[PDB]
RNA sequence: GGAUUUUUGGAGCAGGGAGCCACGCAUCGACCUGGUAUUGCAGUACCUCCAGGAACGGUGC
């Protein structure tokens, strides 16, 4: 096998999949910006479009329509950045030939689907158009893996944790607006102002399952942004800063749950026999508890939103609410992208059941009707 | 029984059971009686040690059913 | 009187306990006379039932998915999570 | 006080999982609503036991060895 | 019913309550319950007044139990004696 | 088709003697003449022995009632 | 006999020395004072025989049907 | 007669239970129905060769119960009357 | 569609034969089942289902003298048809031992075809040399060498050979 | 004729002749193995016989896959992190494929339980040693072209290649 | 409304010792080397026999 040939397979489809998606982003210009929005607030750094172009939903001159389906195309173009990276990957890893080509020279066969197999197995599974999805992700389907609660990103369904929560305090005195005034906690209140004792078993359970939650809900609304660079930017800021916390009263205070005068006691503390138990006991969920805050931090809209919902949904009376979750369920269920003579009838014999067992097991009322079935186009 | 009915609903689809003693019979439900008798086909059986084998048809008496996956296609019931 | 006490129950996120020492954790849906149970979106644990234990939560998880439990070889329930919303 | 829906195993050899890991082989000769079998020219898993009763019970699992 | 309870093997609870004199209950945890039997059921759940509970761990083991309720499968064995006396 | 009960009633008619296998309980089985029996699978029977399989030693009964609970199975034995 | 069945054959032997052994492997030997539906028995004079060896003198006693493996005259 | 209503009147009351596993299980009765099944508040649950764990709900299927140790307070005569 | 094979090495375990056997009778066709057992009479034996008559006859022609764990397999045409195959799917002569029918021309010869069936241990008549070279009479001293023979070229791309009902 | 999750949905599954779940994809003319997940690791073996695929590669991790019939395609070469997605491969057969050089048979040796496999009508057949070759650098195969690999030709392969 | 498929129980109990490595007893099964018998058209508890090997597997105490 000519590597020569492979490699150059490989540079094609690469460029075939960068023109999908650029041909996707070109489309609907939301699903860069969206996408290259929320990025801006994890890498300060990135460089975004002029709000104009964002508004009117253009990327030179010519405004698009504006479009559950960005997502979908956001997951779609996931997976073709997968497949990208695989092949980008395997890529960085004469007359004898010829001679060879003339086997079997008999076949009456035409050979149209290299390239056109590609194209077409990765551009906008339908006869024609029914479906948004190519053929490359054709069985991918939101549902699996957004609620209906959730909307594709648009809220979090949090009364879940409220349940488990009432569970944990071992009360009621809780509502679930009170709840998230409690999550709202989460970069000093959730350390210093903590809903229980951060040393409850419960509690830090609890802290584990929802933090999971948040940050899973986080990367499946971005599937665009690199979910491995965000996952260690986290991680390095974790372990290099977070004596991040100081005050110039107490000092710096431990994640030991104290304060220290001065950074000196600090440090000659971080290797004491009591740091190095709590540090090697409550390690799992200190970090937790961080990405729940940063998570949050980076979702704070979705959070908003959200306890916005919560409020309305609930000055709500019995038919509204009703109306409401009709309107989230069609969301939810819906295509990704649009397209009198009584002794009359006894004398003539009709209305009299009867049926045709030929025909879909049919129901024909009448005996004159019945037999002018016989002649029919069914 | 509410489960009873719903476990009715999957004959004819690919479940899973596992048996009082831990083998786990995983194949087609042909019949489902009331009281979880279960008579499935061709079966792939996973013993306790992990070993696998093939069987054509089996019959399986409810009691000693200690439970069942369905598929998720039934989950979609819900006034109770 | 009532017969609430498993209906209150109902939609939310269970933890359940087997005979043999099994954790069954579902989304409870339907139960019956017997205590059949409907858990939908269920997982099984067999190590430990975490409260924040420092090393790892999650030993021996596996994904089961919908699934039927016999009553018989029922012990007992505890709420787990709040219903999901979906 | 249904009957066990066994009327296509009739005749049939099936092999049977008993508790106490014990398995035997036979002809279904017949049954009653608690699933109790008569079982013809049943083999002890080799040795002939010959015709015998096995109380529904003690039934885990049968397979037919044949096909129904 | 009652006269199954008053003549039959249940006598011995039927005794035991009129009398409120003792018995043993061997029982299938392994222990045994000693002590006085303030209620019974057909299926021999009892409701029990001075209990003295006796196991074995080899080292012997009892405890004092003031008040209690036993679920009648756990029986093995109820015995009456000259133990009240 | 022979229904159950009536293999029993038959064990019973016969005389045959009877070797019952009992639930949980491998080292030991049952045997006997079936007398009666009834609703519960209760046995009554004579000459009884119950037989250690991994001892090869026999324990000498008579007159027996087994509950029907123990059963696991019922064969019949030529001696 | 006759058709001879569990429920007269236990009657039969009321009044008389019986020997009761239980699926656990204990048995206890004594006077069958009676018995009832579920098949629960009552002895007098009761002895406790483990590993065929007389272990206690118990008295009268009330054993639970479930317990039961069979019962012989003796 | 059915001792099983005698345990239906102990809502609100604390106890522990033993169960058949050998679990120990000390919380507050908020229901037993006729089959024993019985549920509680504010448990403290120690299954055997474990430190207890606290549960703010516990719902037992009756069978499971060995025994129930009672309030040594509990006026049973009282509870005993139909 | 199922052949007889015998000859073989009777040492080895039962499932192992079975599972090398469909293994090895794979590329052929899809193998229905095979039964094979080890009593004193059917030891070093088993019958080859197959779902396709084709790929019945291209085994048998193909595999004949086969070395498999050590010995050259026999292989032929089942006497009877299969139970699988009968419940499958739902003249006194058949099957017929004397095909006789054309449309097997092309340079095609006597030799040739007295080669084809002399594959066959039934190799008793040829008739295949006149101007026609067309016109085949294959008389195969019995059906299942005659039925071996026109199952291996049961569709000479189409033939025509007509046993003699 | 891709491999579809749709190609694989409507083909014919069933239990085969030797007690095992198969999913039968003979004869589609497929080129490349892909989209196996769609099978959702439910079979013993998969059954490919006769098709065009060039090269053994592109599976999903599928631990129940234990039987691969590759009659009669073109495979030239055999992927490397076979084990790694069939970590209990136990039978191989290539019959009548394009395996030509003895190296391309080399990443067989990490397929730790591989213990039939049948490269037969494969060009490597005729080069010389082909069979010791196999037996040292697979020496986990106890059947090789349906004949037992014996002790002594373990060790003439030690000598040779040691 | 305690007698075989659920709620009045067939449960209960038994493992460390020796220097990371190795392990008592009983029953059953393939199983592995040699050698040897059979050439038989079937739908199957298993399937030749003879000698040697088991740092093999399962179950119970």
């Amino acid at each position: 096998e000519t590597i020569l040939e492979q490699q150059r397979r490989y540079h094609e489809e690469k460029e075939r999949l960068m023109d999908v998606m650029a041909k996707e982003m070109l489309t609907k210009k939301s699903t860069l910006r969206d996408q290259i929005n929320s990025d801006h607030r994890t890498r300060a750094m990135q460089d975004r479009y002029m709000e104009v172009s964002g508004n009117l939903r253009d990327l030179y001159d010519d405004k698009d329509g504006l479009r559950a389906e960005f997502y979908n195309r956001l997951k779609q173009i996931k997976e073709f950045h997968r497949k990208h990276p695989n092949e980008i990957c395997v890529p960085m890893s004469l007359k004898a030939r010829e001679n060879p080509s003339e086997e079997a020279q008999n076949l009456v066969e035409f050979t149209d689907e290299e390239g056109y197999g590609r194209y077409l197995d990765l551009h906008d599974y339908i006869n024609l158009k029914a479906s948004e999805k190519l053929d490359y992700i054709t069985y991918l389907s939101i549902f699996d893996q957004l609620f209906d609660i959730p909307k594709e990103r648009k809220n979090a369904e949090y009364k879940r944790y409220l349940e488990m929560l009432l569970e944990y305090l071992q009360d009621y005195t809780d509502r679930v607006k009170p709840l998230q005034d409690q999550n709202e906690l989460f970069f000093e209140k959730k350390w210093e102002n903590g809903t229980f004792p951060g040393w409850p078993k419960e509690t830090s359970s609890a802290l584990t399952h929802a933090g999971a939650h948040l940050d899973l809900s986080a990367f499946s609304s971005w599937e665009e942004l690199a979910s491995l660079g965000l996952d260690r930017l986290k991680s390095a800021l974790l372990a290099l800063g977070l004596g991040t916390l100081e005050e110039r009263a107490q000092r710096l205070f431990s994640t030991k749950s104290l304060e220290s005068l001065d950074t000196s006691l600090f440090a000659k503390n971080p290797k004491s026999k009591g740091t190095k138990r709590d540090t090697e006991r409550n390690k799992d969920i200190a970090f937790l508890e961080a990405q729940i805050y940063e998570y949050v931090e980076i979702l704070g809209e979705q959070r908003h939103l959200t306890h916005e919902n919560v409020q309305r949904k609930q000055a709500r009376t019995g038919e509204e609410r009703e109306e409401e979750e009709e309107e989230q369920i069609s969301e939810s269920e819906s295509e990704d992208e649009e397209n009198i003579p009584y002794w009359l009838y006894k004398l003539h014999g009709l209305n009299i059941n009867y049926n045709c067992e030929i025909c879909g097991n049919y129901t024909y009322r009448g005996p004159k009707a019945f037999q002018r079935h016989f002649a029919e186009w069914r | 029984g509410v489960p009873i009915k719903v476990l009715h609903e999957a004959e004819g689809h690919i479940v899973t059971c596992e048996t009082n003693t831990g083998e786990v019979y995983r194949g087609k439900l042909i019949e489902a009686e009331d009281n979880m008798n279960c008579q499935m086909s061709n079966i792939t059986v996973t013993y306790r040690d992990g070993r696998v084998a093939q069987l054509e048809q089996v019959y399986i008496r409810g009691s000693k059913i200690r439970f069942l996956i369905l598929p998720d296609m039934l989950k979609n019931m819900l006034k109770s | 009187g009532k017969s609430s006490k498993m209906l209150q129950h109902i939609d939310y996120r269970m933890r359940c306990i087997l005979q043999d020492g099994r954790i069954f954790i579902g989304t409870f849906k339907a139960f019956d006379k017997h205590m059949n149970l409907i858990l939908c979106d269920c997982d099984e644990f067999r190590k430990i039932k975490p409260k924040n234990s420092k090393q790892a939560e999650r030993e021996e998880k596996r994904v089961l998915g919908l699934v039927l439990l016999r009553g018989e070889n029922l012990v007992s329930m505890t709420v787990e999570g709040p219903p999901p919303k979906d | 006080a249904h009957p066990p829906e066994l009327k296509k195993f009739m005749d049939k050899k099936l092999s049977l999982k008993l508790n106490g890991g014990r398995h035997v082989q036979g002809i279904l000769r017949g049954f009653d609503p608690f699933m109790n079998l008569v079982i013809d020219e049943c083999v002890e898993m080799q040795n002939n036991i010959g015709m015998v009763v096995i109380r529904g019970n003690s039934i885990i699992m049968l397979e037919a060895l044949e096909r129904v | 019913e009652e006269e199954e309870f008053n003549t039959g093997p249940l006598s011995v609870l039927t005794q035991s309550v009129k009398n409120n004199t003792q018995v043993l209950i061997n029982c299938r945890n392994n222990k045994k319950l000693l002590g006085r039997v303030k209620a019974f059921d057909r299926h021999c759940n009892m409701v029990l007044e001075n209990v003295k509970e006796m196991w074995t761990e080899p080292v012997n083991k009892d405890r004092y139990i003031s008040k209690m309720f036993l679920r009648g499968d756990s029986v093995i064995v109820v015995l009456r004696n000259p133990l009240i006396a | 088709m022979v229904q159950p009960i009536n293999l029993i009633f038959r064990y019973l008619q016969n005389r045959s003697r009877i070797q019952v296998w009992l639930y949980e309980q491998v080292n030991m089985r049952i045997e006997g003449c079936i007398i009666g029996f009834d609703e519960y699978m209760n046995l009554v029977l004579d000459d009884a022995e119950e037989i250690h399989s991994k001892t090869k030693s026999r324990k000498q009964l008579g007159r027996i009632m087994l509950k029907g609970d123990n059963i696991t199975l019922l064969q019949s034995v030529s001696n | 006999s006759l058709p001879l069945n569990p429920k007269p054959f236990l009657n039969g032997l009321t009044g008389k020395p019986v020997m009761v052994k239980l699926k656990w492997g204990m048995e206890y030997k004594g006077y069958l004072v009676s018995v009832d539906g579920y098949m629960n028995m009552q002895l007098a004079n009761t002895e406790e025989y483990i590993d065929g060896a007389l272990s206690g003198h118990l008295g009268e006693v009330l054993i639970r049907c479930n317990n039961v493996l069979y019962i012989r005259g003796v | 007669m059915k001792l099983v209503r005698f345990l239906m009147k102990l809502s609100h009351e604390t106890v522990t239970i033993e169960l058949k596993n050998g679990t120990q299980v000390h919380g507050t009765i908020t229901g037993v129905d006729v089959s024993m099944n019985t549920h509680l508040k504010a448990v403290k649950m120690t299954l055997k060769n474990r430190e207890p764990v606290q549960l703010e709900t516990l719902s037992i299927r009756g069978n499971n119960i060995r025994y129930f140790i009672l309030p040594d307070s509990l006026p049973l005569d009282t509870l005993l009357v139909d | 569609h199922t052949i007889y094979i015998n000859n073989m090495n009777d040492k080895i375990k039962k499932e192992e034969l079975k599972r090398s056997l469909y293994a090895l009778f794979s590329q052929f066709g899809h193998v229905v089942d095979i039964v094979a057992l080890k009593t004193m009479k059917m030891r070093g034996q088993a019958f080859v289902i197959f779902k396709e008559l084709g790929s019945s006859t291209n085994a048998l022609r193909q595999l004949q003298g086969f070395p498999f764990y050590g010995k050259p397999m026999r292989i032929q045409y089942a006497k009877t048809d299969s139970d699988i195959i009968s419940k499958m799917r739902g003249p006194d002569y058949p099957p017929n031992y004397i095909l006789f029918l054309n449309n097997l021309p092309e340079e095609t010869n006597e030799m040739m075809l007295s080669m084809l069936f002399n594959q066959f241990p039934g190799f008793k008549e040829v008739r295949l040399v006149p101007g026609r070279h067309d016109i085949a009479f294959v008389e195969f001293e019995n059906d299942g060498q005659a039925g071996a023979a026109r199952d291996a070229l049961q569709g000479f791309k189409a033939m025509k050979i007509t046993y003699a009902k | 004729v891709k491999l579809t999750a749709e190609l694989i949905e409507q083909a014919a599954q069933y239990t085969n002749a030797v007690r095992d779940r198969e999913l039968d994809l003979r004869g589609y003319k497929i080129p490349v193995i892909e989209n196996l997940g769609a099978t959702l690791d439910q079979f013993d073996a998969i059954d490919f016989s006769d098709n065009e695929i060039r090269k053994l590669d592109g599976f999903p991790l599928l631990r129940r896959l234990k039987t691969l019939l590759v009659n009669n395609n073109r495979i030239c070469r055999i992927g490397e992190g076979l084990d790694q997605a069939l970590p209990c491969l136990t039978e191989l057969i290539l019959t009548n494929n394009s395996l030509v050089e003895l190296g391309d048979l080399d990443p067989l040796a990490s397929l730790k339980s591989l213990t039939y496999l049948s490269i037969l009508r494969n060009p490597v057949t005729n080069k010389k040693h082909y069979r010791l070759y196999v037996i040292y650098k697979v020496p986990q195969v106890r059947v090789l072209d349906f004949q037992k690999v014996k002790l002594k030709e373990r060790q003439e392969a030690e000598k040779m290649f040691k």
